[PDB]
RNA sequence: GACCAGGCG
DNA sequence: AACTACTTCC
DNA sequence: GGAAGTAGTTACGCCTGGTC
């Protein structure tokens, strides 16, 4: 299963959004960063629970 | 929360504007004598408040928190809607007159009933179904289901309706049909008729055409501005429902009283003018409501349609806010994706943060800083929804009262993301997502090599910052916009974000032939360019003194993958031979022994064998605009981060190249020896005899006419191309003479900037000069200046410059290549006019189209446009300049893996 | 003689059997009304016997992909 | 001397001659075959394509780029496609 | 607020 | 103004 | 088929000032 562009772009956004409002990270993140960076850096370790459905 | 999934359109019914109507208006005043809204007027509070202190009658909510309502006119006489004057004509003369069935056949009924079910998907057909009907129904003179006459229905300019009929024995009239009766001919009409009319049974009625209540738009619809004057400056939809009004009122009076029919339908005929007006200002052969000043009314069809309407100035495009602009300037030590904001930008716009287990103690610094100091905020809002502006004595207690789950606004900081974007925006590369990098100075900075893309010259551009504010937008900038992407253009799948001028020039005058370097330069250039490095590598030769040397080409081989491996002849081969002889040197077995190619290297056969460069010279071949062999090989083959990466060091090893080992153009640049120079003189000199020759033979008769065109085109066209050809003798005799250690030649022969026609130009003649494509003719009769002589056909009386801008032009000469000039200067903007009308009609035909999930494109109702995208399902954009696969690079890469 | 198929511009039309054409539906799980069309009165559907609400598949001959198959309803 | 894909060209042609006919590509042709009502009345003629939209009364599905940017809502395209499910249970590790 | 004029890329 | 395209009288 | 009429468009921002 391989990502197209957008359904990376739309997952990591949505996470991103869920981490803003206080849905915990998943993995240890360092001091300072920004919750896109946090939803980045989630995905490039590869534990997403957001799943995308293809007709 | 809802969300609107489609929208029928209709035509208001009289009972539903009466409902909704929340006042019946009566008096045509706006505002009293103190300043309050006058009961009953059109600005009376039961439509909403604008005037601040005032409150709504309505709703009860202050000025810019309510709504708005509407109200109703009930009008003393019926008039028609201008918008649907076209469609009541049509449907009078396709209906009965006393029954009000379309006089059609059942038989007809019938079938075009079952053709009107099929084929509504398209509009096309059913407009011509319509049109058809329309025909057959206006032709026919009695009501097959009723037995009467139908007299002929005719159409002036909106509104009037005149059917004529026989008044006399032989003697027909014209009967002027007014709105109610027409409005009756409407209700007549059944409902089973309507569809074979295209009117849809209950979204719409004909009768509602013909409209009796005039619906009044609230009050925030149409504000009116207290000037600094003291006096009131009410819209034009004011005015006009104003007047409207008044003439309703007069109507009204005259009907109740009693009137002469005459001065009833004088007023009735102004009504109608006044509404019509009011609907549509500039409808086709009406005078325009005129403003007191003098100037015409902007009404409802001028608040939609137009460039400044509603629909294109401020729907498909609108004023944002958390935007900014400011003049570019250029910064080469930044990355390509990064742009450098100033600090006064970076502490006015703002990024909405809010506050997690991870970033607390960055937001309480920055709110503790506040809005003042740069690393700081400007608001913090509670996760009620209140928020509070940083300030002294409040930055100590929002800092404590921080928590999680605020919001707070803080200023731009390193690594945010924000849109650049430069636009006249004919592509989509006109905007990219950059990294943001604070910087001290007010100007926006911007990496050389993402020039291309935005086509920015630094002469005093400005582009545009647009901060997305919600983390999906940032999501989608960081992901979809940043700029390591969109390095290959998708319109022909080669590199567009490359060296451009100085990257060029610096890399040819590292890598070309006897380019030799010393260790502090060597050293000081890698640290420049951001290579990260341990130990030099073996130095090629050794000075006179005993100091060590290297290669420009090692040094450049220093910064390339250590798989990669390409040969191609790049713009620098003058002498194809020795091309020739390397390429049969490589094709032998693929894997050349390095010191056999040394031996037959060449500065136009790049041939880079294990991410070492062993011949050629860096051009504009390597990394450009256009064909970057290197470039594009690396971005397809190592990723994008790669290609970021080797296209920033290589800038800025080039930049320091050319920077430390001086690039200048003087007027030496521009000189040629006196062979030259005579030989020069000699093409011109022969070229002008013939063009004698050719005037003489056409002036005698002699010569006959080329195919396709006559005489005097004959000699214009060979003539043209007799001047052409000199041109081109003479800049082949400075090419041949000036050489490749003129830097001139350099950056022009290396495709940096300026072709062989500049340097012709500048140092040869400057040749025919020519507007349109002919020579020039314009000025006075059988010449062009008054210092030829009448009926000169001459090479020099029509605008062939035999001068060079070195040697100066003489003043003829001068005002050939201002005509010239100027026809260019004139062209450029009849171009982008209309190229840029073609572009906004491509894109709004082709917007929706889109590839779905099983590789088809498809038409927004679902219609199949393509079965495969490009017949062959490769994206422009991940092709290989045009092609699907690059068939040959593949096996030479694998077969050079393998079997290296 | 000369044939409107024998022209270089011109690509092979075929007409699809009910099968072929119920498995094309199928396969891009598609209605008749969302196909392209091509006219009845069009030269090369009169060089064939097809009739209106029938399918032809066109090889296209692409640049790009050698072949490729395009398919058009005929309409009145 | 302008380098242009071909598969861009042969998207507008296929586009162009979708109907049967090969028709225009403004006003007349490929845009005013466009379904929408209000993207047609975006584009060049505006009053008489609501006027006749409301005469005929035309539906709008909103299933296009340009109508859905006017109401403020997701555009079917690129990441307006996506859609995206999620198991509740987050356990960090 | 819309009209005009002049510029900028 | 200068282009197109309809429309519409002829 | 004319032979006129009629209508519909004619790049994107940005800045300044001046008058209503
Ligand atoms: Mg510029
Ligand atoms: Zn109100
Ligand atoms: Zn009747």
């Amino acid at each position: 299963f391989k990502y197209t562009r957008f359904e990376k772009a739309r997952i990591i956004g949505a996470r991103a959004l869920q981490i803003s409002m206080g849905a915990p990270v998943l993995i240890d993140v360092p001091p300072g960063i920004t919750p896109l960076e946090a939803a980045i850096l989630e995905f490039e370790k590869g534990v997403i629970p957001i799943t995308v459905i293809r007709p | 929360k809802k969300v609107i999934g489609s929208i029928e359109f209709g035509i208001l019914s009289p009972q539903e504007i009466r409902k909704m109507s929340a006042v019946e208006v009566t008096v045509p005043d706006t505002y009293d004598d103190d300043g309050y809204p006058i009961e009953g007027g059109v600005m009376d509070k039961r439509m909403g408040v604008i005037d601040p202190g005032l409150r709504c009658e309505t709703c009860g909510g202050r000025a810019g928190e309510c709504p708005g309502h509407f109200g109703h006119i009930e009008l003393a006489r019926p008039v028609i809607h201008v918008g649907f004057a076209k469609t009541i004509y049509r449907i009078l003369e396709s209906t009965c007159r006393e029954c009000g069935r379309i006089k059609l056949t059942d038989e007809e009924i019938e079938e075009y009933m079952k053709k009107i079910e099929l084929a509504r998907n398209r509009r096309s057909e059913f407009n011509e179904i319509i049109k058809e009907i329309h025909k057959k129904a206006k032709e026919r003179m009695v009501c097959p289901h009723c037995g009467a006459p139908q007299y002929p229905i005719k159409f002036e300019k909106p509104t009037i309706y005149w059917e004529i009929r026989k008044d006399e024995q032989g003697n027909e009239y014209r009967h002027r049909l007014m709105p109610t009766e027409v409005r009756d001919w409407l209700e007549k009409i059944p409902d089973k008729d309507l569809p074979l009319l295209g009117l849809d049974p209950e979204k719409s009625r004909p009768e509602w055409m013909v409209l009796t209540v005039l619906p009044v738009p609230p009050v925030t619809a149409r504000p009116s501005i207290t000037l600094e004057t003291g006096i009131r400056a009410e819209d034009d939809l004011t005015h006009k429902l104003v007047d409207i009004i008044r003439i309703n009122n007069r109507l009204k009076q005259n009907i109740e009283a009693g009137a002469p029919q005459l001065i009833i339908e004088d007023l009735w005929d102004l009504l109608q003018y006044h509404v019509t007006t009011y609907i549509n200002n500039e409808a086709p052969g009406v005078p325009p409501a005129k403003h007191k000043s003098g100037r015409p009314l902007k009404t409802l069809a001028q608040r939609l349609k137009g460039k400044e309407g509603r629909f294109r100035g401020n729907l498909s495009g609108k004023r944002v806010n958390f935007s900014a602009r400011t003049v570019i300037s250029p910064d080469p030590m930044i990355s390509i994706n990064e742009v450098g904001v100033p600090v006064e930008v970076a502490m006015e716009l703002t990024v909405p943060e809010k506050v997690t287990e991870f970033n607390i103690e960055r937001l309480r610094k920055m709110v503790l800083n506040g809005p003042d100091k740069y690393p700081g905020a400007n608001y913090v809002i509670d996760p009620e929804g209140r928020r509070r502006r940083i300030m002294d004595s409040n930055k100590e207690t929002l800092a404590n009262q921080l928590d999680i789950g605020w919001t707070v606004e803080r200023h731009l900081m390193d690594g945010d993301i924000v849109l650049f974007n430069r636009q006249p925006s004919l592509h989509r590369m006109s905007i990219m997502a950059h990294r943001v990098r604070v910087m001290p100075y007010r100007t926006f900075r911007l990496n050389l090599a993402v020039c291309p893309p935005y086509n920015a010259d630094f002469d005093g551009d400005e582009m545009n910052l647009h901060v997305p504010q919600t983390e999906e937008a940032q999501a989608e900038a960081r992901i979809l916009m940043e700029v390591q992407n969109h390095i290959i253009s998708p319109r022909y799948g080669g590199p567009i974000i490359g060296g451009i001028q100085d990257h060029i020039s610096g890399g040819y005058l590292l890598t070309r032939e006897g380019a030799y370097f010393t260790r502090d330069e060597v050293e000081q250039m890698l640290m420049f360019a951001g290579v990260d490095i341990t130990e030099l590598p073996e130095p090629d030769k050794y000075d006179e003194n005993g100091n060590p040397l290297w290669s420009g080409k090692t040094i450049f081989s220093l910064l390339l993958p250590e798989d990669l491996t390409v040969w191609y002849r790049n713009k620098l081969c003058d002498e194809p031979e020795r091309c020739e002889a390397l390429e049969k040197l490589i094709e032998e077995k693929l894997m050349p022994d390095p010191e056999e190619v040394r031996k037959l290297a060449y500065d136009g056969f790049v041939y880079i064998q294990n991410g070492k460069l062993l011949s050629g010279a860096i051009d504009k071949k390597a990394y450009g605009r256009e064909d970057g062999i290197i470039l594009d090989l690396i971005v397809r083959e190592y990723g994008v981060e790669r290609a970021r990466q080797f296209l920033d060091q290589v800038t800025k090893l080039t930049i320091w190249v050319i920077t430390h080992k001086g690039f200048t153009t003087g007027i030496d640049d521009e000189d040629l020896p006196e062979e030259a120079r005579d030989r020069i003189r000699e093409i011109i000199r022969e070229a002008e005899e013939r063009v004698n020759k050719l005037i003489e033979a056409y002036k005698r008769g002699e010569l006959e006419p080329l195919p396709g065109k006559s005489l005097e085109d004959t000699l214009e066209s060979l003539i043209m191309a007799v001047l052409a050809e000199a041109r081109d003798n003479a800049g082949a005799v400075a090419e041949k003479y000036l050489g490749m250690d003129n830097h001139t030649v350099i950056m022009a022969k290396t495709g940096a900037r300026g072709k062989i026609l500049n340097i012709t130009q500048m140092a040869a003649l400057l040749g025919q000069q020519s507007i349109r494509g002919k020579r020039l003719y314009r000025g006075f009769r059988g010449r062009v200046l008054s210092h030829f002589k009448p009926g000169d056909l001459g090479a020099r009386a029509k605008g062939f410059v035999v001068n060079s801008y070195k040697s100066g032009l003489t003043p003829q000469e001068y005002f050939f290549h201002a005509m010239g000039g100027r026809e260019g200067l004139v062209d450029t903007a009849v171009r982008t006019a209309q190229s840029g009308y073609m572009q906004r009609r491509l894109i709004n035909a082709l917007q929706d189209l889109k590839v779905e999930y099983d590789g088809t494109v498809r038409s927004p109702e679902g219609i199949i446009v393509q079965f495969k995208y490009g017949e062959d399902g490769v994206d422009p954009m991940k092709s290989w300049r045009g092609k699907t696969v690059d068939v040959d690079r593949i096996i030479v890469r694998t077969l050079l893996k393998m079997r290296g | 003689e000369f044939s409107i198929f024998d022209h270089v511009l011109v690509p092979e039309h075929r007409v699809l059997s009910e099968e072929e054409k119920k498995a094309l539906l199928e396969k891009y799980k598609i209605t008749l009304a969302q196909l392209p069309q091509i006219k009845a009165s069009d030269p090369a559907v009169k060089a064939l016997g097809a009739k209106p609400g029938d399918v032809i598949e066109i090889k296209r001959k692409s640049p790009t992909a050698g072949v490729y198959y395009y398919y058009r309803v005929v309409v009145e | 001397g302008l380098e242009v894909d071909i598969r861009h060209i042969m998207l507008v042609a296929d586009m162009m001659t979708l109907d049967g006919i090969v028709r225009p590509i403004g006003r007349h042709g490929v845009v005013g075959e466009k379904s929408s009502v209000l993207a047609r009345a975006a584009f060049e003629i505006t009053v008489q394509h609501l006027f006749e939209a409301a005469e005929k009364g035309e539906v709008d599905n909103l299933n296009g780029v340009i109508e859905n940017v006017l109401i403020g809502q997701p555009v079917p395209v690129g990441t307006g496609m996506v859609k995206l499910t999620m198991k509740l249970p987050l356990r960090p590790q």
